[PDB]
RNA sequence: AGCAGAGUGGCGCAGCGGAAGCGUGCUGGGCCCAUAACCCAGAGGUCGAUGGAUCGAAACCAUCCUCUGCUACCA
């Protein structure tokens, strides 16, 4: 099915299509297709069957040679082995996190359910690169360190200009685990070293310690509707709630709720909400049917929620625990937090605007990434280590793992620190 | 000849003539509502204001919605007006003549369908078919009584014009062949946008009963073109059957979604 | 993807079985000493395709082709 979740995370102007298909072969796609301007800004899915030929490449299903199509200038010829009915090692799953500075928040939601990351570095922009400072320290808080620094766009960028950047991005994430992350120089043009990289996504990224016997904690970050326009009356179905499960094996036919849910009718205050219970219609394994949803993987969990509950991606960051799920539904929230001394996620060649941020003031909205959830709320009483925020929607902490707090210092909320749920 | 039982236009008869050839003072234009009967225009009074041009690409063969000033039933001179015309807009008579060409052409073979055209016994051809409507009072009467005929499937073989061959080999196919009936198919949109988690099943439930009410009484095909939008294209041949297809759809959307407490738009 | 519109002279674009339309561009003459303004005449037709039901479709009627747009994406 899937046992791991590797994030394909990378900053602007490095290309996403030639590198994700090199490691997976299944393209990440959504609307506006009309695909993408520079790099993929959507939180897309990618799933594949990585294997070996007693050779650490990831071969194609035609596994005699690996003649890729990333350029016509030089013919990229790597030898992944030969034919002979390859042995299936494992099933690999990817979580394609957004890599622009504008979409930092949805990056934090999709990466909070994953198990691993790749750092896709362009050699084009500034060598003290801001998103490499952003993403890695964000990975450090979300209990992940499975990082492969993958310097992606150095094909026109010379070996001395590429030399400066991976040194200087590592110089600012010196308070972050990225020193156990190998820095792999590859080609987005010659599809090169993918026989070495897909070794590392097996080597550096094994199967994480994943709770199989626990309660199913699906956290949907992507909504899918099989009740598409062009359907009929006797073609009645549910809505597919497809996210990564971080805890507990999930079965077909399970009555699953969305535990943060919806506000009930005539809420004169803030505290009344009901989870939307739904029986699971099917479980997807990269092309294949199963009755089990082994967690630690991006699993298509088709549920019996309504067509409107999946006609848009409306379940971004929702704890879909089973019927009668334990974790509570908070609409006012007591947070403990720390504020990072660098305004992380934005830094130019003049080091703007990563200076020290003014403290949080009361009755000011701030994005909290609680568990893996995407919600915004104003703080009622703000202290140094005691934040009392009230949320516009009742949201569920799956567990008190981490929150990511951002302050609206510009057009988008920008990371000022992190914290935890008290 | 013509499907009018009357031969000639009357006084202040707004008539549709045919511009055959332009003549010395004007043009000897021939009526077509009444058979082929010639009338005249300018020198005297057809225009109202002065801009001093008549045509750029307008070649020949036009039709003029003109009002009879003088008619010579004996001598054969029909004086026509457009200067008097404040309300006699040309669009109404021509679209009536666009019918009345086909209303005539339906009723002038006939001569069980080949069709020929031409010719049967021309005056007796119309007393049996064309003028028997014009005999059937009133003149707004056979505006509908002829329309009762070429509403062909609503119904075919009802009220008289049981004359004369029998007529009925014409009345089945040659009405559909001469008119080539047009063109209405009425789309019927139902957009039901429920937003909770309860009433959205009632969208599917009123789609379920929407099939069933399209199965029981058999209106045609309540579809899903979108998860909120239920759009059917109702073909209409009886001029009232599209409302019965629509109102049985609206009755499901109003009540069955109210049973599970959802909202709708129709 | 299901959905809504058009296809027509170079263009604008008429039109519904007894019909390939005007409005513009387009060329020559007329008019004047000439221009402007203007008149006459010339040139411009797969009515997208397929065509059929047909006495004869452009129409009717369908289909597909093109454009316009949609739930906004549909494991």
């Amino acid at each position: 099915q899937a046992t791991i979740n590797i994030g394909t995370i990378g900053h602007v102007a490095h290309g996403k299509s030639t590198v994700v298909k090199a490691i997976s072969g299944v393209h990440t796609v959504r609307f506006k297709n009309e695909l993408e301007r520079n790099i993929t800004i959507k939180l897309g899915y990618a799933n594949a069957k990585i294997y070996k030929l007693d050779d650490p490449s990831c071969p194609r299903p035609e596994c005699y040679r690996s003649c890729g199509s990333s350029t016509p200038d030089e013919f990229p010829t790597d030898i992944p082995g030969t034919k002979g009915n390859f042995k299936l090692v494992r099933h690999v799953s990817f979580v394609d996190c957004p890599g622009h500075d504008i979409l930092m928040a949805t990056m934090l939601n999709g990466a909070a359910v994953m198990d691993a990351a790749l750092l896709l570095i362009a050699g084009n922009e500034s060598c003290p690169q801001p998103q490499t400072s952003e993403h890695l320290a964000a990975i450090e808080i979300m209990k992940l360190k499975h990082i492969l620094i993958l310097q992606n766009k150095i094909d026109l960028v010379k070996e001395s200009q590429a030399k400066e950047q991976y040194e200087q991005i590592l110089a600012f994430v010196q308070g972050t685990v990225a020193e156990g992350a190998p820095i792999i120089p590859i080609s987005a043009q010659l599809k090169y070293n993918i026989e070495v990289v897909c070794e590392y996504i097996v080597k550096k990224i094994p199967v994480p310690p994943r709770d199989f016997t626990s309660e199913p904690r699906l956290i949907v970050i992507r909504s899918f509707d099989v009740n598409k326009p062009g359907c009929e009356v006797d073609d009645l179905k549910g809505g597919v709630a497809g996210g990564s499960i971080l805890k507990g094996v999930l079965k077909v036919g399970q009555e699953i709720e969305v535990r943060p849910g919806i506000v009930s009718k005539d809420s004169e205050g803030k505290l009344m909400c009901k989870p939307i219970f739904s029986k699971i219609v099917s479980l997807f394994a990269e092309h294949n049917d199963l009755q089990y949803a082994a967690p630690g993987g991006l699993i298509g969990v088709g549920t019996k929620i309504d067509p409107t509950l999946c006609r848009a991606d409306r379940m971004v960051g929702q704890v879909l625990g089973a019927v009668g799920a334990l974790p509570e539904i908070f609409t006012e929230l007591e947070i403990s937090y720390f504020l990072l001394r660098r305004l992380l996620g934005v830094r130019t060649e003049g080091d703007k605007k990563a200076a020290k941020v003014q403290k949080l003031s009361k009755n000011e909205v701030l994005m909290v990434n609680i568990g893996s959830l995407s919600t915004g709320g104003r703080v009622s009483a703000v202290k140094a280590d005691l934040g009392k925020i009230v949320l516009t929607n009742p949201v569920c902490t799956e567990v008190g793992e981490k929150i990511a707090l951002s302050r609206r210092v510009e057009k988008h909320w920008r990371l000022i620190g992190w914290g935890q749920i008290r | 000849c013509r499907f009018y039982q009357h031969k000639f236009p009357e006084v202040e008869d707004v008539v549709m003539v045919n511009v055959r050839s332009i003549a010395e003072m004007g043009a000897y234009v021939s009526l077509l509502e009444y058979n082929n009967i010639e009338g005249m225009i300018l020198l005297s009074e057809l225009s109202r204001r002065r801009i001093r041009s008549i045509n750029k690409l307008i070649r020949i063969g036009r039709n003029e919605c003109v009002v009879v000033i003088r008619v010579d039933k004996e001598k054969g001179y029909i004086d026509l007006s457009k200067r008097r015309v404040s309300p006699e807009e040309a669009i109404k008579c021509e679209d009536k003549f666009t019918k009345s060409k086909t209303v005539y052409s339906i009723l002038r073979h006939v001569a069980e369908v080949l069709e020929y055209t031409k010719d049967e016994q021309l005056e007796s051809l119309f007393q049996r078919t064309a003028w028997v409507f014009d005999d059937k009072y009133k003149r707004p009467g056979y505006g509908a009584y002829d329309a009762f005929k070429h509403a062909v499937s609503d119904p075919s073989i009802l009220d008289s014009l049981d004359l004369n061959e029998d007529e009925r080999e014409v009345l089945i196919n040659n009405i559909n062949r001469r008119l080539t009936p047009q063109a209405v198919k009425i789309r019927a949109d139902i957009e039901v946008a429920c937003y909770g988690y309860e009433g959205i099943d009632a969208v599917k439930e009123a789609l379920r009963a929407g099939l069933n009410c399209s199965t029981e009484t058999m209106p045609i095909k309540i579809n899903l073109i979108a998860p909120p939008r239920y759009v059917m294209t109702t073909t209409t041949l009886e001029r009232t059957e599209g409302l019965s297809v629509l109102n049985q759809a609206m009755a499901v959307i109003k009540e069955k979604i109210e049973e599970k407490r959802g909202v709708f738009n129709v």
